[PDB]
C-alpha cells in the first residue's frame, strides 16, 4: 500500500515535470523563430 | 513571457513539494524494510 | 506484477522525459552559439 | 533544426501517451488494494 | 524490498531531472533577456 | 555558461547512471516474477 503510495506521488512528480517541458520547449521556439 | 515566467514558477513550486513528499515516504518505506 | 508494471510505466515516462531534456539543451546551446 | 522539431514532436506524443497509461494503471492498482 | 530500492532510484533520476530543467530555465531566460 | 556547462553535464551523467541502474533492475524484478 505504501509502495502503490510512492507510484503515486512519482507519478504527479513526472506530470509537474511534464508542465515544465512544455513550457521550456515553448521558450526555445519562441527565441529560434525571432532568429533563425 | 510574464505569464510562462509565472507557469515557470507555479510547476516549480508543485514539483519542489511533490518530491518533498516522495522523500519522506521513500523514508518511511526504508524504515519498514529494517 | 501489477506493482512491477507500474515502475516500467513510470520508468519509460523518465525515460521519454529524459530526451526531451536532452532536445532542450541542444536547442538552447544552438541559439547560444548562434548569437555569441 | 528540422530534426530536432521532429524528435520534439515524437517524445512529446511518447511521454504523453505514457503518462496516460501510467494512470490507468494506478487507477487499477489502487482499486485492487481496496 | 527490490520495488523499494528502484523506486529509489526513480526519485533521484526525478531530482536530478528537475536540477536539469532548472539549469535549463536559467539558459532560456539568459536568451530570452538578450534577444526580446 | 562555461559553470552552466559544467553543471548540465553533471547531471546529465547522473541521470543517464539512475535510468541505467532502473532498467536493470527493472529487467531482473519481471524476470524473478515470470
Amino acid at each position: 500500500s505504501d509502495i502503490v503510495q510512492q507510484q503515486n506521488n512519482l507519478l504527479r512528480a513526472i506530470e509537474a515535470q511534464q508542465h515544465l517541458l512544455q513550457l521550456t520547449v515553448w521558450g526555445i521556439k519562441q527565441l529560434q523563430a525571432r532568429i533563425l | 513571457w510574464l505569464e510562462w515566467d509565472r507557469k515557470i514558477e507555479e510547476y516549480t513550486k508543485k514539483i519542489e513539494e511533490l518530491i518533498k513528499k516522495s522523500q519522506e515516504q521513500q523514508e518511511k518505506n526504508e524504515k519498514e524494510l529494517k
